[PDB]
């Protein structure tokens, strides 16, 4: 999908989730490259699990960025390729 | 598809090379040889398995000398081991022509390192399935190197190869911990023959012959020669006494 | 010093201390000074990299000409800046041309001054081979004729864009053509051409990617066309999804755009004769926040007029709020 | 030692084609998506810079190289196969022209020499064909502006506008209605930006997009004055700040 | 609670919820409504979100049976349980 | 038919198998190395792993010195590394002889990349199983890092990384540049950039290194040298005291 | 199949307006939906 | 009780991964309700063999004490008529009865893969076996007290649909321990081994190349036989390095999985 | 062990202004961190870190102490739960001082980011910090 389809997902799941006013969801939307709907659900869950290890409560901007690169690639490295340029 | 192991330059899907791995297996099928590094030089030792009584004693030279101070010993196929020494002799001779003073030990390792690697890049030729152990007394201190079939090498305080490589290398770690500060060149001569007899348990089914050649600045003063006279028989009785 | 930051910060202070007219002469002193790379602009000094700071200086003062009364003088100020940019590289030509028009049309001004400036900017595209620049200004020009309430000049440009954008270029810009064309026939009480132009706008909406402001204006004008056949239950979904688009824009758009959406949502619920749903929106703080006026509270008495079923209470606030609600 | 493979790695398939070239076009269609367009006042070519690592430096990478001062080039294929081909393309350009005719070869005569190197790799043994497709565009004093499309097979064709890459199917179809007989140098730039923007899945800026245009001869970029014969090269590459100027112009 | 599927949600509600309410709309327009709706795309993401929303919105008879649940340890029991649904 | 995965040719999937298999041979040693660019210079740090006690740590080095102004760091097998090391020194010295002055870092990574493609495009030879990473400070762009590859494509990086944990090292170092919005470290002294890279290396790799567990190269302006075991140990003590 | 798709989708848009007739508004929306399916993938 | 948290040492960095998905939701489930995140159900364990992935199952059973069910991949494959699909429903049938239950999975290389149907000699029993494991964690049946621990030797042999979120939320990787993690393992296996008072395990740290937690145990086992020939009750520390060097030549096969492993 | 000498650490720092309270207590800070870090729930003595509260209270302004609480919140503080105990220590002297320090107490609440940043709620005392600010606004 594109940024237009995913922007209705992040904002919808974060409604029941507890976030911070300093964190911006549109910052990750630009960083999202052709993702699916299930992977987004794992990002919001992993961001909440990292708050327990850091002794936090609300989801900050750093919790979303650190939990991004972990769950964004589900196969090997990047789209099961390396680099083509 | 099959055929990863047919050619040389073909890389395996796991990241290895079959022609390199099969060349290492041929190293353990030959006669064992070890080495000991000292402060003023290095000591080489080799165990030649005697086939029958028809062998004339001490007429087979296992340790071939390049230039003067550079000794070489190999465990593996005979022609592959002699070709590296014959090629290394031309490298040491061509060096002294332009560069005057002889080539040191760490610089001589780069000559064989690039030469053996050139065989693995092309399918026209094959790599060397022999492990060559070379060293001596260079301009600064001393160095010892063991050339692997893959072309990889580093500095070795001790070297073990051949059929008894498993039990011989374990004894080299005891010699390092015994004298961590330093080891004399005369004591390493008797210790070299002792490790060979400790590794002879695997080769005990056949006859053995002891050949030891050392080089240092204490006695020979930059000369790599064999051991003759009562010095060779003295190391035999000292090593066999502990058995 | 000669740094560009010292010239801009010193001029911004003079606006609050005394007046912006004294700081305007400081920006005029930047035309013959503050040299830069590439070629010159007006011939007095070389301005290329420093033109962006000079453009922002006009943008800051551009909203301040309302008090001075220079709106009539602003007619010839914009086109003269185009000739000054022909000396150096043309990469900055579209910046000063497009950005000023967005700010010049944002502030309240007479419709005569807005049209005459856009007509002069197209003259630069007429002498040249410019295509996208002339077509981009034609949409903004025809939009100005729409506020003029003249269908002769409005339909003249739209009919010329249909024979072009359809067969040549500007797939996303074609949506704004059908959207503007549907507005022209909407004021003419013609439901045949207005609903046909809206259908063509929705056809290219899902085919070509459109930004938030473009999609928000499609559903906003859509629900208005659903007021003729009534059925306000389905028409409320258009204004409901539209309000979420204008509310997310916040300061990126005008507050009057999102404030009017609340007037149509409350009116659609009154037609459905639902008292509780109207009070639930008014009592909700997130639906109002910084948006409040007398026209918003005028419909609150209308909902209470039907709840209590009293005509005298409706006619009392009818003429009092006529200047706002009506 | 030497080389023991003298046989051609490219053989004729039973269907009447070559297996190496048939699979060479697949590697071109999957990768960086470039494009190009020719106008009356110049030629506008553009390409997108992909990011393999977030710490990679885009300034150290040149997607549009320089064959001759009047002729540029852009590639949608693999990086290495482009550099060796261009490094050999500048040698045959200086040896056969600068060292013989003394001037630079035109666009029509240069594409024949560049395609001559690729067509030899498809036959002579020990080597493999190039999996890259180069767009050669330039200007001369007679034929004018011309743009050629060099295919990995070794054949070249002239094109008014073309696009090669992942979006080569959609972009080439769009350029049919976006091109006409009268265009300027700056007018064709906006056409290249509207087409490439739809093919950008990553960050959209001037650092990830390489835009090079061929304009009039520039005396400032030449480096010397006083000679009316040479007014400077027509090839120019817009910097990071200069590309961002026309991105907001859309 | 699930965004971004409004494109595929409208098609299902018209082919599922719409004919169950007013069945005379299809007879007037002369269009045969499909007897059901399938779903495709990459597994492990959707297909459970839109069906769950219909069951809660319709509040009527709903039958959820796994695909491999029809297989029973007895031979003839398999086909008998299929017609019973 | 099935020979598409043996010698390099266009595959039915439009890829190159031998090129993809070459990346798996670069991690054979499993050594993580990272380099950050200081203000006036660039520092590189690589893991020093000595498997056996018989190996001399001073002789074992994964970082080669091409010239006084150019350092080189290689992650992969040493025989393919020394083959490319002796070759890179021949082409680097050829530039000073032919062109009269010292080669910058971007050109040396460009010539070795085109040479590595000869190892690829030609079907009778194989590509190198190593990745050449050159660290040098030029006279124009100043500090720069260019990373090569067996495919022959060189590209510059801000903070380079390698090894199996490279994904964890690159992600950990990415948050520093994106937050500070800087392309290089603002530390002027070359001693500060050494301790800065060690802090992010320990937290990312989850390992406390010792004096013999690291090899830290330092490339200054018109000078290059490798820190010994005493200099590396001195930096580790100051980190634990300050932080 | 694309011609039948326009005819099949012609009645789909009529269900949104809850009308028993199909005017030009549905055909314009039906063609735009089918033309996007052919150009996709 | 046999293996405890002390014997699994060296994995401490990866031990807290299981405590968050097991110990945390069972001890205080209200924490996930405050933030609003859903408790993770399935947890994936993958990596090279011999790293202690199985020991993670035995360490929890001897500490938490909750009722656990070991579910091997080859124990449920018994087939008569649709038998493997019924046995799976039998294991999850105890989830609604006993709430504190966590069902494990032992080294699944077979029924965890995708393997769609083309030919394959009537695989419908294994094909429907995959459909049952993807049922209980998908359909409207709600549990929340049952965790799914699935161990495997590689993620590439698992169904990409199973790897999608909603079934396995957190994938806990167990790679080879680092040089600082190996040293703790040598003291675990040699704790009950009688030897001399002077011992140094830092020698075997450098000697260990690509070894796992299991292969370190073989080094202490092989070293015991070296003292039997010499009639020694205590193991010579010099003989410890002899076994480590011996184990280094035992593998010869692969030992490195990187690019295709997550 | 090393916790028996904690009383004899600083002789002069009680009488004088003690500008070394940051540097001298640092030697007792980083050493006890390596033995605990985030592993043990309770290991090191939490009263050692609370000595900073007893160093400068009445003899120094409350702005210098709030700057040290920021560094302790970002760092470990010899224990991950050390912040749990420090909250009760900050609220101990506020009710026992008063005098002219009531005007500075308002700025202390807004300066400390521990009570502002959300946590796992280890103590109820930090929740009443904002409650005391409400009583100030009432007066």
């Amino acid at each position: 999908r594109d940024r237009r389809e995913r922007r209705l997902i992040f904002g919808t799941i974060a409604s029941k989730m507890s976030l911070a006013p300093e964190a911006d969801l549109d910052s990750l939307i630009i960083r999202n490259d052709s993702l699916s709907g299930a992977v987004i659900a794992a990002i919001m869950q992993e961001a909440g699990l990292r708050a327990v290890r850091k002794n936090r409560y609300v989801i900050l901007q750093s919790d979303l960025e650190e939990a991004y690169a972990t769950q964004v690639k589900t196969d090997n490295t990047v789209d099961k390729f390396d680099f083509y340029k | 598809g099959t055929g990863y192991d047919l050619s040389n330059s073909v890389f395996s899907p796991d990241g290895r090379n079959f022609q390199v791995e099969y060349a290492v297996k041929a190293v353990e099928n030959g006669t064992t040889s070890i080495g000991i590094k000292c402060n003023d030089g290095v000591v080489f030792a080799v165990e030649k398995l005697i086939t029958s009584k028809l062998l004339v004693p001490q007429k087979n030279v296992k340790i071939q000398v390049v230039d003067r101070h550079i000794g070489c010993v190999y465990s593996g196929l005979i022609p592959d081991g002699r070709h590296l020494v014959n090629r290394g002799r031309e490298e040491a001779a061509s060096f002294k022509k332009l560069y005057k003073t002889p080539i040191p030990i760490p610089a001589f390792a780069d000559r064989l390192g690039q030469y053996v690697q050139a065989h693995t890049l092309y399918n026209s030729v094959r790599p060397f399935g022999v492990s060559t152990i070379f060293g001596g007394v260079d301009k600064n201190g001393a160095h010892l190197y063991m050339l692997e079939p893959s072309g990889s090498y580093w500095g070795y305080k001790g070297a073990a190869t051949g059929k008894g490589r498993q039990s011989a290398k374990a004894e080299l770690e005891k010699l390092v911990d015994h004298h961590p500060e330093g080891l004399s060149a005369r004591e390493a001569v008797k210790q070299a023959a002792k490790i060979i007899y400790l590794a002879h348990e695997d080769n005990k089914e056949k006859d053995f012959e002891l050949e030891i050649s050392w080089c240092s600045l204490s006695e020979t003063n930059g000369l790599h020669k064999f051991v003759k006279g009562d010095l060779l028989q003295e190391a035999i009785d000292f090593a066999q006494k502990e058995i | 010093m000669s740094l560009p930051g010292s010239k801009l910060e010193e001029a911004r202070r003079l606006v609050n201390e005394k007046q912006y007219n004294e700081a305007e002469q400081v920006y005029l002193s930047l035309l013959d000074k503050d040299s830069s790379q590439s070629s010159a602009a007006a011939g007095a000094s070389v301005d290329d990299k420093r033109r962006n700071e000079q453009e922002t200086s006009i943008l800051e003062l551009g909203q301040l000409y309302v008090t001075m009364g220079a709106k009539d003088k602003l007619r010839e100020f914009i086109p003269h800046s185009t000739e000054y940019m022909m000396q150096f590289a043309k990469s900055k030509t579209v910046k000063v041309l497009k950005t000023l028009i967005e700010k010049f049309e944002q502030v309240p001004d007479s419709l005569d001054d807005q049209i005459f400036v856009c007509e002069k900017s197209i003259e630069f595209a007429k002498r040249e081979k410019r295509v996208f620049l002339k077509h981009s200004l034609s949409i903004k020009l025809a939009t100005l004729h729409y506020q003029k309430k003249q269908y002769k000049d409005s339909l003249a440009l739209i009919n010329d864009l249909l024979r072009e954008f359809k067969k040549l270029d500007d797939k996303p810009s074609l949506v704004d053509v059908h959207l503007l064309e549907s507005k022209v026939y909407h004021k003419l009480r013609n439901l045949a051409k207005s609903k046909a132009s809206l259908t063509a706008a929705r056809t290219a909406a899902n085919s070509i990617y459109c930004p938030t402001q473009t999609v928000a204006e499609l559903d906003l004008m859509s629900g208005i066309l659903h007021c003729e056949d009534k059925d306000y239950k389905t028409a409320f979904s258009y204004f409901f999804e539209s309000f979420e688009s204008y509310h997310n824009l916040t300061t990126h758009n005008s507050y009057e755009k999102a404030c009017q959406v609340l007037k149509y949502m409350l009116l659609s619920k009154i037609m459905l004769n639902l008292i509780d749903d109207v009070k639930n929106i008014l009592n909700a703080k997130y639906t109002k926040e910084t948006y409040q006026s007398r026209g918003i509270d005028a419909m609150k008495a209308v909902a209470e007029a039907y709840n209590n079923r009293s005509l005298l209470d409706f006619n009392t606030a009818l003429k009092q709020y006529e200047k706002e609600l009506m | 030692m030497t080389d023991r493979y003298s046989f051609s790695l490219t053989t004729f398939s039973p269907s009447g084609k070559l297996g190496q070239i048939d699979y060479a076009l697949t590697a071109v269609k999957q990768g960086v998506t470039s494009l190009g367009i020719k106008a009356t006042n110049g030629v506008v070519i553009a390409t997108e810079k992909k990011s393999s690592s977030p710490l990679a430096m885009s300034e150290t990478l040149s997607k549009v190289s320089l064959l001759t001062p009047d002729i540029g080039a852009v590639y949608s294929g693999m990086g290495p196969d482009y550099r060796v081909l261009v490094d050999k393309s500048r040698k045959v350009a200086h040896t056969s022209y600068k060292r013989i005719y003394g001037e630079y070869p035109p666009t029509k005569l240069l594409v024949s020499e560049v395609a001559k190197i690729m067509q030899e790799a498809t036959q002579s043994g020990g080597v493999r064909p190039f999996g890259v497709s180069l767009l050669i565009a330039g200007h001369d004093e007679f034929n004018g502006f011309s743009l050629y499309q060099v295919d990995p097979s070794g054949s070249y064709f002239p094109w008014k506008a073309t696009a090669i890459g992942k979006g080569s199917v959609a972009a080439k179809t769009f350029l049919e209605k976006r091109w006409n007989d009268e265009l300027e140098l700056e007018d064709a730039i906006h056409i290249a930006l509207l087409t490439l923007k739809e093919s950008v899945e990553g960050e959209f800026n001037g650092d990830t997009i390489e835009l090079a245009i061929i304009g009039d001869e520039n005396p400032d970029l030449l480096g010397y004055t006083g000679i009316p014969t040479d007014k400077g090269p027509r090839f120019r590459k817009l910097t990071s700040q200069e590309i961002n100027d026309r991105l907001e112009a859309l | 609670d699930v965004g971004g599927l409004d494109m595929q949600k409208q098609e299902i509600r018209e082919a599922v919820e719409l004919p169950l309410v007013q069945a005379d709309l299809y007879e007037q327009i002369g269009i045969d409504p499909p007897r059901g709706v399938l779903l495709y795309g990459p597994p492990g993401t959707g297909k459970t979100m839109l069906v769950k929303a219909v069951a809660n919105s319709t509040k009527a008879a709903f039958i959820r049976v796994n695909g491999s649940e029809f297989v029973h340890k007895y031979l003839g029991e398999g086909p008998r349980m299929v017609r019973d649904v | 038919a099935g020979y598409d995965r043996h010698i390099t040719i266009f595959s039915p999937e439009g890829r190159l198998y031998q090129v993809e298999y070459a990346f798996k041979a670069t991690n054979q040693t499993n050594i993580n190395s990272l380099a950050v660019r200081g203000k006036d210079c660039t520092v590189v740090i690589s893991q020093k792993k000595v498997p056996d006690k018989l190996l001399d740590p001073t002789t074992v080095s994964y970082i080669f010195c091409i010239s006084r102004t150019i350092g080189m760091v290689v992650n992969g097998p040493i025989p393919d590394a020394r083959n490319a090391a002796l070759r890179a020194k021949a082409e680097a010295a050829e530039f000073r002889y032919k062109y009269g002055y010292d080669m910058p870092c971007d050109v040396l990574a460009k010539r070795m990349a085109n040479l590595s493609q000869i190892y690829t495009q030609r079907a009778y030879m194989r590509p190198l199983g190593v990745i050449l990473t050159f660290v040098s400070v030029d006279e124009e762009l100043g500090p720069s890092i260019y990373k090569t590859d067996p495919a022959g494509y060189y590209v510059g990086y801000k903070a380079t990384a390698t090894g199996p944990k490279q994904q964890e090292i690159t992600t950990n170092l990415e948050n520093h540049f994106k937050k500070s919005k800087i392309d290089h470290i603002n530390e002027e002294s070359w001693e500060k950039v050494v301790e800065f890279a060690i802090t992010h290396m320990i937290d990312a790799l989850g390992t406390e290194f010792s004096k013999n567990d690291l090899e830290v190269g330092v490339a200054t302006k018109d000078k290059f040298f490798t820190l010994s075991a005493e200099n590396i140990e001195e930096r580790l003590v100051a980190i634990a005291e300050q932080d | 199949a694309d011609v039948k798709g326009v005819c099949t989708e012609a009645g789909m848009y009529a269900l949104r307006e809850r009308r028993i007739h199909v005017t030009q508004e549905d055909f314009e929306l039906a063609v735009g939906k089918v033309m996007n399916k052919n150009q996709e993938t | 009780g046999e293996i405890t948290f002390d014997g699994i040492g060296g994995l401490t960095e990866q031990i807290r991964e299981l405590r968050e998905v097991i110990e945390l939701p069972l001890k205080n489930p209200e924490i996930f309700q405050r933030v609003g995140i859903k408790p993770p159900k399935g947890v994936l364990l993958y990596g090279p063999p011999g790293t202690g992935k199985t020991l993670l199952a035995k360490a929890v059973a001897a500490t938490i004490g909750a009722n656990f069910i070991f579910s091997p991949a080859s124990g449920i494959v018994d087939k008569y008529i649709g038998e493997s699909a019924r046995i799976i429903r039998e294991m999850f049938a105890y989830a609604k009865e006993h709430e504190p239950c966590i069902i494990f999975m032992d080294e699944v290389d077979a029924i965890g893969g995708r393997r769609f149907s083309e030919g394959t000699s009537a695989d419908r029993e294994i094909q429907r076996t995959l459909m049952e494991l993807l049922t209980q964690m998908d359909g409207f049946d709600n549990l929340g007290q049952t965790k799914i621990i699935m161990a495997t030797n590689r993620p590439d042999t698992l169904d990409p649909a199973l790897l999608r979120p909603g079934r396995l939320d957190r994938k806990v990787e167990i790679p080879l321990p680092n040089e600082a993690g190996r040293l703790e393992i040598f003291k675990i296996h040699t704790a009950k081994v009688k030897k001399t008072g002077e011992f140094d395990f830092e020698a075997a740290v450098k000697m260990s190349d690509g070894f796992n937690g299991a292969d370190i145990r073989n080094c202490a086992t092989e070293a015991g036989f070296f003292a039997i020939r010499d009639d020694r009750d205590h193991i010579n520390p010099d003989d410890l390095m002899k076994a480590v060097r011996k184990v280094a030549e035992v593998k010869k096969l692969e030992g490195t999985i990187e690019y295709q492993k997550l | 062990k090393d916790y028996s000498q904690i009383l004899k650490e600083e002789f002069p720092k009680i009488d004088s202004l003690a500008q070394n309270d940051c540097n001298s207590a640092l030697d007792q800070l980083l050493v006890l961190e390596k033995k605990t870090r985030q592993a043990s729930d309770l290991a090191s003595s939490k009263e050692v870190l609370a000595k900073i509260v007893d160093l400068l209270a009445s003899r120094n302004k409350w702005d210098d102490l709030n700057e040290q609480l920021t560094l302790l919140s970002k760092k470990h503080g010899q224990l991950k739960l050390s912040i749990q105990y420090m909250i009760q220590k900050v609220m101990e002297y506020l009710k026992s001082s008063k005098s002219l320090d009531l005007n500075t107490r308002i700025s202390v609440i807004e300066t400390i980011r521990v009570v502002t940043e959300n946590k796992i709620f280890v103590e109820v005392e930090r929740a009443r910090v904002t409650k005391d600010l409400v009583e100030i606004k009432k007066e």
